[PDB]
DNA sequence: ATTATATTAATATTATATTTA
RNA sequence: GUUGAAACAGGGUCAGCUUGCCGUAGGUGGCAUCGCCCUCGUC
């Protein structure tokens, strides 16, 4: 179990590609309407994590949640006849069985998951909290509408001739996604995040974005991993602060950004030194 | 302003339910706390989550009648109230009712979109 | 059972979401997931996302169909409610959102009919 | 419904497009695919790209119209509407997305009229 | 709506051949095919190419005005637009690809006026 | 102390010269 | 002017002392703007 705090400061961008679509708009990325942020969320992380560790382990008592074959019911079943199957009075039971999953599987000891289905077994407040991303610079949709030589169904839109199904398929030019996030104590000693699986979860984060591709996505990296380990379970200073010491601003005379050479990321690790550390990881 | 909100929100339901038969955790059972007080809250999502819900009827001819219904509601509804008054959320009441009896009636929905 | 001269940036943004899903289901009857199963979920809070995709796929779902005068009136009547539409906002207040989707529901109404668009068309 | 004097750019792009797809209509009118059905999927995100072959064919548009006054109209309207676009910038912000269509449409309605366009051109 | 200090390749060019089809167009009303009818279509991309023979033909337009008078202030525009285009490029970039067609419109709409160019001839 | 469960409608807006000492 | 008259709903009372909407989850498998076109006939 950990016992310091971490507030990293995930950082990364998106070359050409639909990173995180679909506030149900179509296939566009979430972007900011007022100004044009864009916008990624910490499931599209998570995701991205859990097929790291899918591809990087295959053993037990890191469970990885498996994908569309993989009914929750079916698995809190299996979960629930193995040690406390009756004899443990429903309630305590439920925490026993909490307890169990959190030693064998990964993504509710690191994150969390739904066990209130039929046979409930309480619920998991997690440690590791990622949250929602936000670039800086107001990015531009591109749109780039791609055409398909071959229809699909048999419907009446399929001509005579050219069997077509065109569409759209969203890309975006760039946006560094200042992603936020922090993890907690008191919740990792009862899940039993042990120091292995926060080091397991950084280099996931690290490494999520060389494996997890796709051509939606198109390629994406990380740019900079900047963890706040703390030094104690108490709040020394608000993270606002901490993570504003950290910005990311436009370089030079310029109107948009293109890549790493637009960008000033602005590190001045002046006064949070106090009772707090620095790594870097991805950066 | 508080009958066509009450037939509206039972014609979402019928909806809802037609799509998925187990329904557990209904749109009822999350937005009715509010839909009978604040409806520009309610409706302001319900009204997203309906076309996914006709979308997912195996009959689409069903999702027709029921979207051609749910025009026939909100066409006496200018405008959607700030909230309703202790009045109006009976009506809402008397109009969710009304509206979820008429649709589960032998044929009166088919009888009612036959007729335009 | 619609007012067309209300001079409400909801009322006009739902009527033209309700117009680009008529054109989208005349363009070809067996759909399976219109736009109305994609783009609303955002249309009423951020519309200049996916108005603009609208906008674009528009004259293709106009091409589309099978009679050239229907796109004639189609965008007759989208140029009819867009008049009182100065601007595509950021994001709708709650009040504007309720009246999304009742501008919405109402276009749909007055376009699903035996004779009104037609008619309404004729006079101009 | 129409502002031309917003001093936006994507209203005056907007507007533009619409004078562009208009002049083309009337260029003949058995058209299959306009520039709408392809221009105008690229018009609000990369307007240098597209606005340049516009400008390109709009002269030989407004020579295949059989009557050279309109063309001399539609060039009149073409540059009033320009008048507040200052440069073609490289990509639309979202709101500036939305204006485009906004625009758009909003000008296709004010083409689209009886004694309108003549009507502003005589006072000038 | 003309910036005459912006230091633009693209919009000096544009203004330049904005001036050079206002020549010829007054050099005979009845003109059926100008120079934008087939100049304009590689203009902003091999400017170098169609400018020569314009400043070749460009004398000859001014001769053939039936006001001397007239042919200065157009020579004595072109060549204050001309200030800012220290040489003609290659090719142009995007966005000067669609300054070009920026000045262009702007110095039409500058020139087809009652008072304006001779009024900013006068001051100088 | 349930019900119910199959498709509305679709044929053309507009269209005649700014300015030239 | 000798025949139903008189009539309190009251003085007056905090409806609360309060309670995390959540624990949380990839718009996806991916799809060629294409198969194509003398700037000409020529003064």
């Amino acid at each position: 179990t950990i016992e310091k705090r971490y507030d990293f400061v995930f950082l990364f961008d998106v070359q050409d590609g639909n990173p995180n679509g679909d506030p149900d708009a179509g296939n566009l990325p979430r972007i900011d309407p007022q100004t044009g942020e864009g916008l990624v969320t910490d499931v599209c992380l998570k995701r991205k994590v859990r097929n790291f560790i899918q591809m990087t382990q295959n053993d037990e008592h890191h469970d990885i949640f498996i994908r569309e074959k993989g009914i929750l019911n079916n698995l809190i079943d299996e979960a629930h006849e193995q040690e406390n199957v009756k004899g443990k009075e429903k309630g305590e039971k439920t925490e026993a069985a909490r307890q169990y999953m959190c030693s064998r599987y990964y993504d509710i000891r690191t994150f969390g998951a739904v066990m209130t289905t039929g046979k409930n077994a309480g619920q998991v407040r997690g440690p590791v909290q990622l949250t929602f991303s936000r670039s800086i610079d107001p990015i531009m949709t591109l749109e780039h509408s791609i055409t398909r030589m071959a229809v699909t169904n048999e419907k009446d839109a399929s001509e005579t001739g050219d069997n077509r199904t065109m569409g759209r398929k969203f890309t975006v030019p760039y946006g560094l996604y200042r992603c936020h996030g922090f993890i907690s104590t008191h919740f990792a000693k009862q899940t039993g995040f042990s120091e292995n699986d926060l080091e397991l979860f950084w280099q996931a984060l690290v490494n999520m974005f060389d494996h997890d591709h796709s051509a939606a996505r198109g390629q994406m990296n990380a740019r900079g991993l900047y963890v706040f380990e703390h030094s104690n379970n108490l709040g020394d200073a608000p993270a606002d602060s901490l993570f504003k010491r950290i910005q990311v601003v436009k370089k030079d005379g310029v109107e948009v950004v293109r890549s790493f050479d637009d960008y000033l990321v602005s590190v001045d690790d002046k006064n949070l030194e106090e009772t707090k550390l620095l790594r870097k990881l991805g950066g | 302003i508080g009958y066509v909100l009450g037939r509206l929100f039972a014609v979402l339901e019928k909806i809802q339910a037609e799509a998925n038969p187990g329904l557990n955790a209904t749109i009822a059972d999350r937005y009715f706390g509010s839909a009978s007080s604040t409806p520009i809250a309610v409706f302001g999502t319900l009204m997203r989550l309906l076309p996914h819900h006709l979308n997912k009827l195996e009959f689409e001819g069903r999702a027709v009648q029921l979207q051609w219904e749910i025009r026939q509601i909100l066409e006496h509804c200018q405008r959607f109230p700030n909230h309703l008054n202790l009045e109006q959320q009976g009506l809402f009441a008397i109009g969710y009712y009304h509206e979820t009896q008429f649709l589960f009636t032998k044929d009166a929905l088919k009888n009612l979109f036959n007729e335009a | 059972g619609l007012d067309r001269n209300r001079q409400d940036i909801g009322y006009v943004l739902g009527r033209l979401f309700a117009v680009l899903e008529k054109i989208q289901a005349e363009a070809n009857p067996g759909l399976n997931a219109t736009i109305a199963d994609r783009y609303f979920g955002s249309a009423s809070s951020t519309p200049i996302a996916v108005f603009g995709t609208l906008m674009r796929l528009l004259p293709h779902h106009l091409n589309k169909l099978e009679f050239e005068g229907r796109a004639v009136q189609l965008q007759w009547e989208i140029r009819q409610i867009l008049e009182h539409c100065q601007r595509f906002p950021n994001h709708l207040n709650l009040e504007q959102q309720g009246l999304f989707a009742i501008g919405y529901y109402h276009e749909t109404q007055f376009l699903f009919t035996k004779d009104a668009l037609k008619n309404l068309f004729n006079e101009a």
